[PDB]
């Protein structure tokens, strides 16, 4: 059981660091966005596209 | 043991808007409004942020507030902006023209029945109320003056509920603001009457943290909000997750706050790196406790090394042993004896809850009443003083009705501030 | 002095002018043009080895 | 024509129609982190301490 | 590397300031291509 | 909502206008006939379907009412908002004032009137006039009296073009300017430098236009005021109105002459061999060569700027060409100003008016300064009135017209009040 | 960033800046228009359009150069300003291009160098490139200098500086000039670098074998030795090497930092293949005074620090042995304070042609920037000139009718005299 | 027992970058950090010099420095560069300009601020430091300068803990720099005090090596970092491995250090031999000790002949017994007795290791510190005094807030301690 929770500590750093590099936050893009936030980007505005 | 949340003003409401985001994410709540989360444990706290609707819709239990309403279009025009009452948006035609009487005493009076209407709504609809969330910055006109005039009138109520909030203090450096000082100084006091605990993030910090541990490039007002919002979220984890040593609200201000006016204290979220060295990093606490009690983690820009730290509040989640998280902070306090201060013993207060913020399996959340929260006081307070001495934007002010004497007023509470952090600071044994 | 000429030997300073106390000033008729000066209307060897004055 | 003419502007035209003559280059010490030291963020002076204070 | 033949083939035969080349052109047959139609004294398309 | 009433006096005032409405026409795209809600602060929706312009084009000559309402854009003026007089006051301020003024600003108040009915969240008047001639200056200065008394504490923005400090078109413009310098002091709420001659210097050295006009000029003034206006246009992440940066940049009530700057202004050609970065636009409009107005500022203090950034600009840029500002000691903030910037943030980049100078550009700025260095015109101006009121020349044209001869020295004197006024705001305490 | 702004003043440096940077657009692979079909930072910058312009400010105080290079190939390279022309030349007068015409000109050549300098991060400094015997490259040149000292504090800048040579000369007055001129070479210069014409048309003549070489060559030569210099900080190499590091490795005394120049190995096509140019042979022409762009005799002083810039494929190996080798070779010697009076730095990028050039293809090259004290004999020869001219005001109304008074002569005449005294005490066994 | 190593100037790092490449293939590390050893022996001490990841990537626990970030995008493109943590890359804007000064009081003492938050974040997260380990050169301006800073402000905070620095002392007949007696003699003093044990590196001897031991036509940079690289993993080899005869960094220290002062030790490494006698050479530990006590195999440039051993210690890998490790050492002994010492008997401590390195079925790393040493201080001493007597190349220095007695100090300190090792040299029993 002490080897499994090293493989299960193991396993959620490597989802851990597959989130953060996926993660729309440190990656600069907006995968999620309304009708009206395409259009108006207030706080999001990163650059032109 | 449910929060009811306000934002105040452009800023406030920008920053609510992501904070309520990460919440919804958290529970499992669709931007719409639905429930679409797999475990149990999401549903089983979701009345502590949401309250259910005639549909089984989850509406945020949230006030926003601006004078200017053309910003509060882009507050729902955010993700998550459909998730609100149509009802809990309350506008003013004309903006609060960066003016704090205007916001307090003139525009922001004839706006605020509304507000308390709605915020006397759902304190009612609330079971057992834990206590009123404020979201604002002080540089602004209806984020300072209206946010304070709101916590003042919610004091007249509620007195012993408990008043969070996380005021966006302004730095000299990413200022954008020359009446800045004059918000600053007339909302401090009121932030010191009536607010139970009242937490300070610097614009300057937030962006340094960003740009030097973050290393991402381009992080804008949504990045500078997100670790806002991830602190919001981690602040009352306990309340909405079970935990191994869970708190609250309340149990976190008696364990930091030792005088009724020594309510001011530092953020801190863990862990944050940068996309290149996410292979590089350890994911346990003797990596999370370097991060959290680092000088650069702060999100206000005074160095915690000026003074010594009154109290601590370590708000860990995910799985962790209590004994390597009370350990660690055994350690810091065993070897970093000339930055806690002496007749205080045991500085550190460690709470464990047991689920981690979404997409992260161990993080923690810093609280931390170090006599440094001085600094930006000063800083902000010289730059008063010299914009004061020479009358410098006054009829703007006193066009509103409101006199001269309350810049002195406000210049005295402040400075009684400032005197009592560095009093407590230089005590003796 | 020594055996080298100085910038204000030859009739140039390298000094920075103080802004926030006489460049910055602005001019008007009274304060300036009247005690020491004109109108307001569109208009050397220093060598401390000889006899000039640096 | 111009002596520039004869020796520069032809050499130019015939780098114009003519693009092996650029030589390769390996230019490694300049990189990602030569990049982000121009980063303007970094005149900002973010979270920065003096003695004034 | 001929200088002075390449020279005579690309820089006798450039032009550098199209305005100039227009407004006092002397024995070129460069540059020489202007508005086309777009230049009548009448100030119209239409037939005078 | 969130309107902007723009009257126009003087010829000068209707050629501004014509560039003004031709630049926002082209903005809102909108045809020479009429045909989201950002038009709103400049374009009445008629119950026909189309947009007529919230401005009012007065002038006692009727030569360029008449080419307004015969030019392209007949279909899309209003009929009347075109006011032509009979007569012009023939560059007198008295003629001006007392004698033809007063017979048409009767109905120019009902125009006004009938604007300010079809306006429902009226921000404030921008006043488009040049203080040289008779219309321009007297008539000006009864209408800007007229609506001060009328509507109260509306927002006043007078785009003021004085006389150029060695070019002029008239003898009698110092007079004019120095008798309408007391509405323009009293009846405004904002003054803006707009003259001639640094206007010309741009177009000659930046633009690369050997033969400069008054087009230029208009295309010029027409920009600076959409890049103001943008802010409560268009979107941003900072978006600042009228009253807003009032609040932000005039520190006393006498203290409301404001210079302006305009970066990047480049042609076709300059503009793809140019970095037009935040760092680099912001660095030409505090360098003198820049500005829309003869002024060096080096010369003088900074008091209070207020950028508008249109385009890709962030705050992050914005931040850093703040820093590298402050750290640059070229230029003197003065003593009881430490912050001293305003910033707005703009999602849209002007669009250049074809034909003209103006080179697309993904991002521009406008300054709008305070700063005591404005003291240099008014010298200028005042030693121009003592040196022609020495012997009292062309003063019985004034006389002649029902203006007492009391009035040039009441007004020289009210200049030379603020004469003090600017070196006392500037100098340290 | 190692940004370095180049900086021309008058016609001679007008065209040895149109060499150089048609050298470092090839290098960087940037076409005479400005675009490409990231190490080019320091010369060069982008654009939104996604062309380069280069670091540069052409200065004149006559158009018929700047003109020519805006009707020239390069007219898309360069950018329409930082190409500054006045009206009417100094007209080979030190004080009309520094009191009359020059007054109105720098003003706006400082404002197009501050333009240039805010788009620089980490700008090491400015090299300067002008002949002083010309009146706008001296008097322009000078007051510039001044300018820049107090404009920008104690940034490096390095003045290549083309003096006239004793024998060779195309100038009555350009001793009145450079005498003039050694103020600003002097005081508001880190280091200033010797580039006469008669040396390098020697080299040219002999090792080079072409008959008829001319001014395109000489500003050829000069561009590859600027290259050679900056290839250090542009490109890899075992030593990599700054503006800042060889000034300190080369200037022993604030006042003591003319220097010479030298290059190897200068051959031509056919003599490009058939000797094996090895580190050690090509480090020896270089020490040899055939080598040199300036004609300082080594034998006559004694060198106190020499930089060699090796390019190409050479490794740190050969720049040993030659470095032995030079220093057990008894025909020249250092200065004795100074023993190891040697800095190296090594760059792996190779020597690169121009077509329509007259060098050969190397794979391998280094030149020399080396103090000694065998400078003071151009000196000398200036000043010999000077004082002959300078004895009954020959040639000196026109000055005096320009702004500068009689002092001036004298004053720079001493400084001259001055410069003599101490690099013979510096030479001065101890 | 951990080591956290530091590189400092393009040649520390370097070498640290060569150093990394040998540990990590001893280790079983591709460039990624991931790990494909042949057995679990180093995964059993992989921890000493890398730390592991919560994912298992290997990280090096090294701090690289230079004021230049050519040299970490150098370091970083390298073939192992995506080895090293992101953030343990420091790097300046200006290069320390070949300057001591430069590096030690103005440019580097700034960015040592990150050098030690980084230094301290990695000692700290050690479970117990057995020391610092740090590789430089004196020659030039980072490596001289900042290294010593380095050294300096970490014995402060580790006073007991082992201090190890690989020093590349230049030399006249390999001489690139001519502030290279300046940046000696100003280095070597603090190393004196700062540096419990030190070990000096001179190219002449390298280079010599390569020559006529590997007779490399064309040795490198490549090259001497590599033998340096090989002999600075076999300092390390008992810790990082088990053996007969156990040591480590405090053992040699102990054993090689009989006075404070005299801890500049002269190295070697064995067996080294051409590619073409490779096959010929009968590897016996015998050849071993010969080509160990060899004066030609010493890699710093000082013949030992002249000089006597105060001691020696020879680090033996690979299977091998007691007695090829101590006989033979008495053999030596016996037969250089005039090479040897009288007053310290058994000059030579042997330590063995079971894994030798990859390549080679055993070897041996020398490291001793002869009384010899000090001739390279005696002629560093002289060339520094012939700049000094005349004031050359010292205003760079004195413009960065250094002073003459700084230099007069240094070089007492230097002449003192090279009185020490002559003393110790000739003194009789
Ligand atoms: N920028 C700009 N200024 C103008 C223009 N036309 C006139 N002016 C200004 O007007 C001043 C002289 O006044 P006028 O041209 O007579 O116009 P006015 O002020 O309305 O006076 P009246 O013609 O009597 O009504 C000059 O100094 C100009 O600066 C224009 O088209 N553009
Ligand atoms: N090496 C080199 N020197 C040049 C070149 N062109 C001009 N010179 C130098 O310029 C000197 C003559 O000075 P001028 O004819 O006045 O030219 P200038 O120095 O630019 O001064 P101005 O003509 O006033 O601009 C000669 O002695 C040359 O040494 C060139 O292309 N290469
Ligand atoms: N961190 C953060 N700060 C903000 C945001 N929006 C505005 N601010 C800060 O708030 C200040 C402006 O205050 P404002 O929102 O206009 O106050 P209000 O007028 O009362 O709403 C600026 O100086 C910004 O630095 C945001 O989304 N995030
Ligand atoms: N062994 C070895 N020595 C080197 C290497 N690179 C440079 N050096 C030595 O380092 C000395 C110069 O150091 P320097 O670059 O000035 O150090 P810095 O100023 O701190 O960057 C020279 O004498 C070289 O002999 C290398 O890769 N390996
Ligand atoms: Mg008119
Ligand atoms: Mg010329
Ligand atoms: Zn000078
Ligand atoms: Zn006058
Ligand atoms: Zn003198």
């Amino acid at each position: 059981e002490a080897v499994r929770a090293k493989e299960v500590d193991t396993l959620l750093s490597l989802q851990e660091m597959a989130y953060q590099m996926d993660s729309d936050f440190l990656n600069e893009r907006e995968t999620v966005v309304s009708e009206l936030g395409a259009s108006v980007k207030a706080e999001r505005y990163k650059g032109m596209s | 043991r449910e929060i009811v949340s306000c934002q105040a003003g452009q800023c406030g409401n920008q920053i609510g808007s992501k904070f309520w985001e990460v919440i919804s994410d958290e529970h499992g709540v669709d931007p719409t409004g639905t429930y679409q989360g797999d475990s149990d444990l999401q549903l089983e706290r979701i009345n502590v942020y949401f309250d259910e609707s005639s549909g089984g819709r989850y509406v945020p239990r949230a006030v926003l507030m601006d004078l200017e309403p053309g910003t509060m279009d882009s507050v729902r025009a955010g993700p998550y902006g459909q998730l609100f009452r149509p009802d809990n948006f309350i506008f003013g035609q004309s903006g609060a023209g960066n003016n704090w009487a205007k916001g307090h005493y003139t525009e922001g009076a004839e706006l605020i029945d509304s507000v308390l209407d709605v915020c006397r709504k759902e304190a009612e609809s609330c079971d057992c109320l834990q206590g009123f969330q404020l979201s604002h910055s002080l540089g602004g006109g209806t984020g300072s003056g209206m946010g304070t005039l709101l916590i003042s009138k919610l004091r007249e109520e509620y007195p012993d509920r408990i008043m969070m909030t996380f005021s966006v203090i302004p730095s000299p450096r990413v200022s954008d603001t020359v009446v800045e000082p004059y918000n600053t100084t007339l909302s401090v006091h009121q932030l010191v009457e009536n607010s139970d605990e009242s937490m300070c993030i610097d614009n300057e910090a937030l962006y340094d943290i960003c740009f030097r541990t973050l290393k991402l490039t381009t992080p804008t007002f949504g990045d500078l909000n997100h670790l806002v919002a991830a602190v919001m979220s981690g602040v009352t984890c306990c309340l909405r997750f079970p935990g191994q040593l869970n708190s609250d609200l309340r149990k976190l201000a008696v364990n930091l706050v030792p005088f009724p006016r020594l309510h001011f204290f530092m953020m801190g979220f863990a862990p944050l790196t940068s996309r290149g060295s996410q292979q590089y990093r350890g994911l346990s606490v003797a990596e999370l406790t370097q991060q959290m009690f680092d000088a650069k983690n702060m999100m206000q820009a005074a160095d915690p090394r000026h003074g010594r730290y009154l109290t601590a509040s370590a708000l860990f989640r995910g799985r962790m042993s209590t004994k390597e998280v009370d350990e660690q902070m055994l350690n810091v306090q065993n070897k970093n004896s000339s930055y806690f201060i002496e007749w205080i013993p045991n500085n550190i207060k460690s709470s464990i809850c047991d689920i981690p913020p979404k997409g992260l399996k161990m993080s923690v959340t810093f609280i931390g009443n170090n006599t440094c929260i001085q600094e930006m006081f000063r800083r902000v307070g010289e730059q008063f003083t010299g914009m004061f001495r020479r009358k410098a934007f006054l009829h703007w002010y006193t066009g509103e009705g409101m006199d001269e004497m309350e810049f002195t007023e406000a210049e005295s509470n402040m400075n009684d501030l400032v005197s009592e952090y560095q009093q407590y600071q230089d005590a003796t044994v | 002095h020594g055996s080298y000429h100085q910038c204000e030997c030859y009739g140039h300073d390298t000094q920075l002018p103080n802004y926030r106390r006489d460049i910055s000033k602005p001019r008007t008729l009274q304060g300036y043009y009247a005690p020491n000066g004109g109108c307001p209307c569109p208009p050397g060897l220093y060598c401390s080895v000889r006899g000039a004055d640096t | 024509l111009t002596t520039k003419n004869v020796s520069i502007d032809a050499s130019g035209v015939y780098l114009f129609d003519n693009l092996e003559a650029y030589p390769l280059t390996s230019s490694q010490c300049v990189g990602k982190m030569t990049k982000w030291c121009d980063n303007p963020m970094h005149k900002t002076n973010l979270r920065i301490h003096y003695m004034e204070d | 590397f001929d200088g002075e033949a390449t020279a005579l083939e690309h820089i006798s035969f450039d032009v550098s300031q199209p305005e100039r080349r227009l407004w006092q052109p002397g024995h070129a047959t460069t540059g020489l291509e202007g508005t086309g139609g777009g230049s009548t004294y009448n100030g119209v398309k239409d037939p005078w | 909502m969130r309107e902007a009433i723009c009257i126009h006096i003087g010829q000068a005032g209707c050629q501004v206008g014509n560039a003004c409405w031709e630049l926002f026409c082209l903005e809102h795209g909108i045809q020479p006939d009429g045909s989201d809600d950002a038009f709103n602060t400049f374009f009445s929706e008629t119950g026909a379907g189309k947009h007529v312009p919230r401005c009012l084009f007065l002038d006692l000559e009727p030569t360029v009412v008449d080419e307004v309402r015969t030019g392209t854009y007949r279909q899309l003026f209003n009929p009347e908002q075109l006011v032509s007089g009979k007569e012009d006051a023939a560059n007198n301020y008295a003629r001006g004032h007392y004698t033809i003024g007063k017979e048409i600003v009767d109905l120019a108040l009902d125009r006004i009137r009938k604007l300010a009915d079809n306006c429902t969240g009226l921000q404030g008047f921008m006043v488009f006039h040049a203080v040289g001639g008779g219309t321009g200056s007297g008539l000006g200065a009864l209408l800007l009296e007229r609506l001060s008394v009328d509507y109260g504490k509306k927002s006043k923005l007078g785009y003021t073009v004085y006389p150029s400090p060695q070019v002029s078109t008239a003898v009698v413009e110092p007079y004019n300017c120095v008798l309408s310098t007391h509405s323009l002091l009293e009846h405004t709420d904002v003054a803006t430098m707009l003259d001639n001659e640094a206007i010309y210097d741009l177009t000659r050295r930046s633009l690369d236009i050997e033969r400069p006009s008054y087009t230029n000029v208009n295309r010029l003034i027409g920009q600076v005021v959409s890049s103001l206006t943008a802010s409560l246009r268009f979107d941003g992440a900072l978006n600042v109105d009228l009253t807003e940066f009032q609040t932000n940049l005039v520190p006393y009530p006498r203290i409301h002459f404001v210079l302006t700057s305009y970066a990047p202004v480049v042609s076709a050609e300059k503009a793809y061999h140019e970095q037009l970065s935040v760092a680099d636009i912001t660095n030409s409009v505090f360098e003198p060569a820049g500005m829309l107005t003869k002024c060096d500022p080096r010369h003088g203090k900074y008091m209070s700027c207020c950028l508008m950034y249109r385009g890709d600009v962030v705050p992050k840029d914005v931040n850093a060409a703040i820093a590298t500002i402050k750290t640059k000691r070229t230029i003197q903030f003065v003593d009881w100003c430490p912050t001293g910037f305003k910033c707005g943030i703009n999602y849209q980049p002007p669009t250049v008016v074809p034909g003209g100078d103006l080179a697309k550009v993904q991002r521009a700025v406008c300054m709008i300064a305070n700063s005591t260095a404005i003291a240099e015109v008014f010298a200028r101006i005042d030693h121009k009135f003592d040196l022609m009121y020495s012997k009292r020349a062309f003063v019985h044209w004034y006389v002649g017209e029902g203006m007492e001869e009391g009035e040039f020295s009441e007004a020289r004197e009210d200049l030379a009040a603020l004469e003090k006024d600017y070196e006392e705001v500037g100098a340290e305490s």
